[PDB]
């Protein structure tokens, strides 16, 4: 059987979905399910509705979990001729972290670690954290009053390189490397329905200089105003394209270099973007060998994104966005 | 080997004979032909077969088996690895009565952070004092401490910031069990164990809070009758060391007496405690004998070697069991194993201010003979650097 | 929205168990010379669930175990925790849920079956005290039967008789519990609830045994190899591994009747 | 009524289950001839394979090795190569899988008994010069010299040592299962060594000193071990004549290894008891 | 870990590579040629090898044995399937004292038939009453029944043909075990190592037919923990009750002497019974002491509370351990729990008809002090009112 | 002196280490007692009793073999300590075996 | 799932060599009068890999070539580095990884071949010492 999906809003195995698009990504905290239901209306018989606006779903792809998290919205349309459709949208369970507002009493974490400040910024909405990077210590953590549960995490995992995204179970994964799990060697002429590689040069940078200030206890004057600096370099770009991305917490040498290398991996991973459309419908961090000789790719790349699409007519295709082989 | 691994030549002869009797109808084989090479491959394949069978036998042997397989094997016999432990203790806080309390209490003791274990009462009791069971926040041996005063991190209205460690110690903190220690603890359960109750009692007494080490009766504590023959003890006695609470880890008598009461019962031998029926015994402690150690000739070495030698000799003396001599040869071996065998290095064991101590005698050879119920204690390790270095000056 | 007849819903039976437990358990309304005994029995039940979890997790190194163990110990060491029906029931349900989430399928069989045996006893106390202890035992046995059903469903049936024997075991346990909960009109309501959960587990386990893989008995003339049988049935000899879990018989002689899946 | 048979927990009663039916065919079944001819089924079918697959006869030579019978009208094909592959396979199964499955169990090990003893950490009490004095004034294997006794390491015959180590391993495996220390469980544990503990006293003891126990032999034959997969373990004698092995004269006339191992095990089991002899008696077959 | 049966396609790819590199000098394996069939045949051999290997290695796992490989591999360690067990109970016969008694007696209770399970004396005792422990002739739970009056199948001269069971209690029948009830009880006797604790003796003595509960000694018994020159306790004594079988739950010496000979041994002290080697003991019963409780001031409480207080007092006094005082405080506190602090409720303990009984004294506070080897058995609880109150009106 | 009261495996290990240390000793180098005690202090641990002694066979005199005040065997050039036999003995009573 | 049979995978053999090395190398469990020899053998092997890298890099000027050389000295100067199997194996594996990443193809032939000749000897010590070497 070609059958990939079987959606469950709660146990109701969707059998009417006229189309579907499921997107997973590392550049963000969530995903985006988008189902299309029929929903007939006979204007004499009784009709029943479903006002879910929050009733929880999952998308088992090809006999395996793909998503986990109709919370998004209901979008009942109309028309005379092809009307009566219902687009349901469903973000990832790590969402309220995105649309909430921090309500922690204190506001001033003292002598804490980024892991802990993240555990208490999440356990207010029951989103178990899959911490798999490391423990970094920091003296002063003051959250801007009611900023956002997601802005603060993104800020706390960017100044110490940590990808923050969501898994297939419904958890928040704060990683530092890859998800291992290597796979299919996509070769040009073997399965690529379509490809598009673009390694531009307007989004690269030779030297990244990180400056800031020291926020430790007792440290003042020069040792907290003058010294903290670092200059990391990407010996691949070319000419002197300098930069200065300033730091915003407890600027240690390691802290400086680490924020620096984080951005030096962001800019790197944006300077070779390979979108491939493959055929039939597990790669949110997977590495694959890719072979596209005409554009000179013979290298091992990491899939940043993954989009399954369907439409009963001509579809079932997967769009991957990959990660550069520096 | 464990299967058989027959003589190679014989195996190849048998393979060739089978191939000739079956395929070629009994005729020998032309060397360097298709059939010769076919025979050689088969042989290689059967050699790999022997190997695979051997290792499939090995993968079901407690001693040589991957950790995962080891844990799966031991779960079938009742041995499970030990998880990580959080420290524990009691905190006594004070303030004005009637104030409000919440579950977000966190205490700062030294450099560590601690949290309530039980449910915090809604209001501070009318006495004005609250005693709370408290566990550490980070698992491992770091949570263990010996402190008496601490501060409140999260300030609460009407509650003074100063809190006290009720008891003065935070026991229990331990780390996860490795795979090799778990292997050697599992393999100690299947093997034939004489005097099983002695090891059982020791492994049970090791679970008392803050008990760091458990030792048997040392050698300087045997006993002989009038006839001149060794007497075997009819009870079960041993020593314990609380190495992170008291000085040298030696505890006062009341603590070890309570440990005895908990382990054997009162009266002992009736099975009221942990031990079985008809098991008497006694947990003991020791008295410290202070010793100075002087290392001469250590300035000739690189700073790394000097630092590591001092660390190792301190560690050795601190972990020396009670009722055991601190001989010069042991310290000298510790120094030799680092500095090399042709290095000049002399050690000396002295008493502070050359005073006489009970249960300490300096044999002619230079050792420190230590009587029963006593234990060596490192007063100070001093290194005598008379400016001697590698190049004059 | 089609139904869901491939899966058990354990929420209604757990709610009914909560009701029947809190109705017959109140260590504040039993005679004073029995409360300590009843509460010790409750703590012993929680200890059993703890040991189950510690034996099923094993090589789980993540700090989540490291906490769950500390939570179990902090609950057991305290003295006033089990004197309230609310705390006791919350501890019991959460313990069973954590024991469930630690492994998948067969791994959780022996453990759970031991639990069914532990709570297969009856209380010697009288009046209200015996009723409280029996409420403890009944809660443990029914939760174990439900979670063992959920464990059976998570794994594929190797033979129709095997799936039917597993269903027979679980249905027997549930009928035993219903007869207990109906003996002298203790609670009629829990009897009806158990009966409903029994018919649900019946539909799911029977569908699993007969229809999850559609097992057929192929009739081969004479016994044959595994590879040849697989290739002739499916047209794919790499599926020979599949013919070994269901058929007993040497790999070079499987048959002459070979159980396999539909084509 | 029930008739109780000894067990790891005293004298339990036993029973029998019904013959179920399913038990995969085991090692004993595999034979070169029964699966040399079987492998001929793996070839294709057609006018090139029909006759040869029909004329496939198989015979047994001297050293097993089910070969094909080349009558004087043969037709060299691949069918005989398939007979060859099947025969091999049976051979490599019998020499690679049957051992290493026979050796993983203490109750069937044949060639790995000394390794099993190294696993069980078994130490002998009679073989060390620093033995306990309560073990007797002069053990059966110690000869006398002006300055005390002298133990003599004995090199038992290979078959006898194999049987003795196998019995010791069975008894150590049973003991490691945590028996209670009554007399029935002890006797069941040390049963493979063909030795029984029997008290000396009749009147209720518990008021007298010296509660002693004598060791009594239950047979003059270790049950041996069969390397094969079909047969019966060949029994060996469990004793040694001192004069035949050419040992010093002070030793006992007949030396029994099983008795010494059993005495070690029981004196270690009942050590915590404060008052207990063990009167050893010289037992001639 | 490490090594495992290889993916079929990978196995064949490796076999083909070896065959083409070591034999055919590197030539490709052209399909449908003789090398294609030879490679297919070698791959089949290796597949059969790995599958047969994985088969027996499963046949030796107790969690997946094939039953008969489970009944052995577990009878070599001493774990056997429990067969269908017989029911047991107690009968009582009467006749002319001194009558001749046979060994092959048989009793008819309803539909069953029982036989003496102990030694039958040569003669009827002089008192004329003889109690026996009988067991069913056929096994199974059907032997468990509730019948009181049975007949003597074989008429014996000088013996009444009408016997009575003691409480119509025949307890102990059960059925055999299946292959699945036996996996557990095997795969679990492999995880636990027996220990000889007090819990062990107290749960072993409860296996006797119709022993409701077993108590330790009491406050008023005096125990000789040690017997013979020894430095550790080696004596242990009990108190068993047959509540729903005998009067007040006390059995005569004849039955507890048999329990003693079964548990601790015939020649006591040599490990001949179910107890450890060298640990003599005894299972002693007690004598009933009737007590009459007077609850003064319950009549005014609503009848539900009075019924509750009665059914709690009678049940507290029934289950009272032998050799333990029935203090007035313990009885008062049963009324304070249901009646509340605003009730007046006095409790008095008296002997029936103010008669003196052996082993009964009254303390200065009114406590019924009981000398040991005795047990407080309820005679009748009576309610009365002498203090007037406004509860009426 | 004092090895029999150790596990047979430990005694075997100490014997196989001593037999190899003495065989490989460079010519004209004293076989000191400290170098032997260590071979025992490494595997037996510092809680075990283990004294070593060096003697001439049958207490005979050999050319170029002297004994120091501390018990070490002093060897002259053109002479090398070759092992005759290593012997285990137990004379100091202990409670190891009981 | 096509397999790039155009390519060698070195990860499995590297992990296997790691296991086989850490099984027979424990310089805390070998006789005291051979530990120095064993550790010296390890250091000499790492020196061989260092000389290999320096002979293959040649005209590399980038600062990575300055830091790598500094790290080789820093690891060979210190004494207690090779007394632990973890540090020894990590040093060896990273040294080989750098020797690989320093050139491409033909260039790395003679150098690697010399290593195969150097490690084609056997140990003279006995017992566990011979096993470690």
């Amino acid at each position: 059987m070609i059958k990939p999906m079987r959606i469950f809003i709660g146990g109701e195995e969707l059998v009417t979905y006229t189309s579907a698009q499921l997107q997973r990504t590392k550049k963000q905290m969530t995903g985006s399910l988008t189902v299309e239901i029929f929903l007939d209306y006979v204007p004499t018989k009784p009709t029943i509705v479903n006002a879910v606006r929050g009733k929880e779903i999952l998308v088992y792809i090809m006999g395996e979990l793909a998503f986990t998290g109709a919370g998004g919205d209901v979008s009942v349309n109309f028309s005379k001729g092809n009307g009566y459709s219902v687009t349901l949208t469903a973000r990832g369970r790590t969402k309220y972290l995105i649309d909430s507002s921090q309500t922690h009493p204190t506001g001033f974490f003292k002598n804490t670690s980024d892991k802990k400040v993240i555990e208490t910024l999440v356990k207010e909405h029951n989103v178990v954290l899959q911490w798999d990077a490391e423990e970094i210590d920091e003296p002063k953590v003051t959250l801007r009053d009611g900023n956002r549960i997601y802005n603060e995490i993104f800020e706390r995992c960017n100044q110490n390189c940590h990808f923050a995204y969501e898994t297939r179970d419904g958890k928040l994964l704060i990683t530092d490397g890859t998800n291992g799990t290597v796979g299919e060697d996509i070769i040009l002429g073997y399965n690529i329905l379509d490809f598009s590689a673009e390694q531009s040069e307007d989004q690269a940078n030779s030297q990244i200089t990180v400056k800031g200030h020291r926020t430790q206890k007792g440290v003042w004057g020069n040792d907290a105003i003058v010294q903290p600096v670092q200059t990391v370099a990407d010996s691949w770009v070319g000419a002197n394209i300098p930069l200065t991305i300033q730091h915003y917490g407890d600027a240690t040498n390691e802290g400086l270099q680490r924020r620096a290398k984080f951005e030096a991996d962001r800019r790197a991973a944006e300077s070779k973007s390979v979108s491939v459309t493959v055929f039939h419908v597990w790669d949110i961090g997977t590495v694959h060998y890719v072979e596209i000789p005409p554009e000179g790719i013979f290298d091992v790349l990491e899939c940043v994104s993954l989009t399954y699409t369907v439409d009963a007519k001509s579809t079932l295709e997967t769009k991957l966005e990959l990660a550069p082989p520096p | 080997c464990t299967i058989q691994r027959p003589d190679p030549q014989d195996l190849r002869n048998d393979i060739a004979t089978r191939f000739s009797t079956n395929v070629l109808g009994g005729a020998p084989i032309i060397p360097e032909s298709n059939e010769f090479y076919v025979v050689s491959l088969e042989y290689a394949m059967q050699e790999e077969f022997y190997a695979f069978g051997e290792q499939m036998w090995r993968e079901r042997d407690p001693r040589f088996a991957c950790c995962e397989n080891l844990v799966k094997m031991a779960a079938e016999r009742g041995v499970y690895p030990k998880p990580a432990q959080f420290a524990q203790g009691y905190v006594r806080m004070t303030g004005t009565p009637g104030s409000a309390l919440n579950q977000g209490l966190r205490f700062q003791f030294g450099n560590q952070t601690y949290e309530p274990a039980s449910v915090v009462p809604d209001q501070l009791p009318a006495t004005g004092i609250l005693v709370l069971r408290v566990s550490a926040v980070n698992p491992g041996p770091s949570g263990n401490a010996r402190v008496t005063d601490g501060t409140l991190v999260t300030p609460v209205p009407g509650i003074s910031s100063a809190v006290t460690a009720y008891g003065g110690n935070f026991c229990g903190g331990s780390d996860e069990e490795e795979c090799e220690q778990f292997r050697t603890r599992y393999l100690q359960r299947l093997q034939y164990q004489p005097r099983f109750t002695v090891e059982w009692l020791k492994s049970k007494a090791a679970e008392w809070p803050c008990v760091t080490d458990v030792f048997d009766l040392g050698p300087n504590c045997c006993a002989v009758n009038a006839l001149g023959e060794v007497v075997c003890p009819n009870n079960f006695e041993f020593y314990v060391l609380f190495r992170d609470t008291f000085d040298c880890g030696l505890a006062p008598q009341c603590v070890v007496d309570e440990i005895t009461d908990w382990l054997f019962g009162s009266p002992q031998g009736l099975g009221l405690g942990e031990a079985e029926f008809g098991i008497c015994g006694k947990v003991r402690t020791a008295a410290p004998v202070k010793l100075d150690i002087i290392l001469d000739g250590l300035s000739c070495a690189t700073p790394a070697q000097s630092r590591v030698v001092e660390e190792r000799v301190t560690d050795f003396v601190n972990r020396l069991p009670p009722s055991t001599n601190l001989t010069i040869d042991q310290l000298r071996f510790i120094g030799l194993q680092v500095l090399g065998p042709s290095f000049n290095f002399n050690v000396a064991i002295r008493s502070p201010n050359d005073a006489v101590q009970p249960g300490l005698r300096f044999t002619s050879c230079g050792d420190a003979e230590i009587d029963c119920d006593y234990k060596a204690c490192l007063n100070s390790v001093v290194v005598i650097n008379n400016n001697v270095t590698t190049s004059g000056c | 929205l089609v139904g869901n007849l491939v899966a058990l819903a354990l929420a209604p039976i757990i709610t009914a168990t909560e009701g029947s437990f809190k109705r017959h358990f109140s260590p504040d309304n039993i005679r004073y010379y029995n409360t300590e005994a009843v509460v010790s029995t409750m703590a012993q039940a929680v200890t059993q669930v703890q040991n189950a979890y510690l034996a099923i997790s094993g090589n789980d190194t993540s700090q989540d175990k490291w906490t769950t163990v500390r939570d179990f110990r902090n609950v057991l060491i305290d003295e006033f925790t089990f004197y309230s029906p609310a705390n006791a029931w919350n501890v019991l349900r959460n313990g069973f849920a954590i024991l469930d989430a630690a492994a998948t399928g067969s791994d959780k069989f022996n453990v759970l079956r031991n639990l069914i045996n532990w709570s297969s006893t009856h209380s010697d106390l009288d009046g209200e005290s015996g009723d409280a202890e029996n409420a403890i035992f009944t809660a443990v046995r029914v939760l174990s039967a439900a979670y063992l059903a959920k464990a059976y469903t998570e794994t594929a049936a190797t033979t129709v008789n095997e799936g039917l024997t597993q269903y027979d075991l679980i249905a027997a346990v549930l009928e035993q519990e219903a007869q207990i909960a109906k003996d002298d009109c203790h609670d009629n309501e829990f009897f009806l609830q158990i009966r409903a959960f029994a018919v649900d587990v019946a539909r799911v386990m029977v569908n699993r045994a007969y229809n999850s893989p559609s097992l057929i008995v192929y009739a081969f003339p004479g016994t044959v190899h595994g590879l040849v049988a697989a290739w002739e049935i499916f047209g794919d000899a790499k599926r020979s591994r599949d013919l070994e879990a269901r058929n007993n018989g040497s790999p070079w002689a499987v048959g002459p009747k070979i159980i396999s899946e539909r084509v | 009524m029930n008739v109780l048979i000894p067990g790891i927990d005293g004298m339990v009663s036993a029973g029998t289950l019904e013959y179920t039916g399913c038990c995969p065919p085991s090692f004993a079944d595999v034979d070169e001839c029964t699966l040399a001819t079987a492998f001929v089924g793996l070839l294709p079918s057609g006018p090139l394979w029909d006759r040869p697959k029909y004329e496939a006869i198989t015979t047994i030579t001297e050293a097993g090795n089910c070969a094909a019978c080349w009558t004087t009208d043969h037709c060299p094909t691949l069918v005989d190569y398939a007979v060859n592959v099947g025969a091999r396979l049976a051979s490599v199964i019998e020499r690679t899988i049957w051992p290493a499955v026979r050796e993983s169990d203490p109750f069937t090990a044949v060639t790995s008994t000394a390794d099993w003893l190294n696993r069980f950490d078994w130490v002998n009490c009679f073989e060390t010069s620093c033995r306990s004095k309560e073990l007797g004034e002069k053990t059966p294997i110690e000869y006398m010299t002006d300055c005390g006794p002298v133990y003599v390491k004995i090199t038992y015959p290979p078959s006898l040592q194999q049987a003795f180590e196998s019995a010791l391993i069975k008894s150590l495996e049973r003991l490691s299962m945590g028996i209670i220390k009554n007399l029935a469980a002890i006797n069941f544990v040390i049963e493979p060594l063909k030795v029984r503990v029997v008290p000396v006293d009749t009147t209720d003891a518990c008021e007298n000193e010296t509660l002693c126990v004598v060791l009594e032999k239950t047979s003059d034959f270790f049950d041996g071990v069969n390397a094969n997969t079909c047969g019966i373990p060949t029994p060996v004698a469990a004793y040694i004549d001192r004069d035949v092995m050419q040992l010093p004269s002070d030793l006992d006339k007949y030396i029994w290894p099983g008795h010494m191992a059993a005495e070690c095990i029981v004196r270690s089991l009942l050590s915590h008891v404060s008052r207990f002899c063990l009167i050893r008696t010289e037992q001639a077959p």
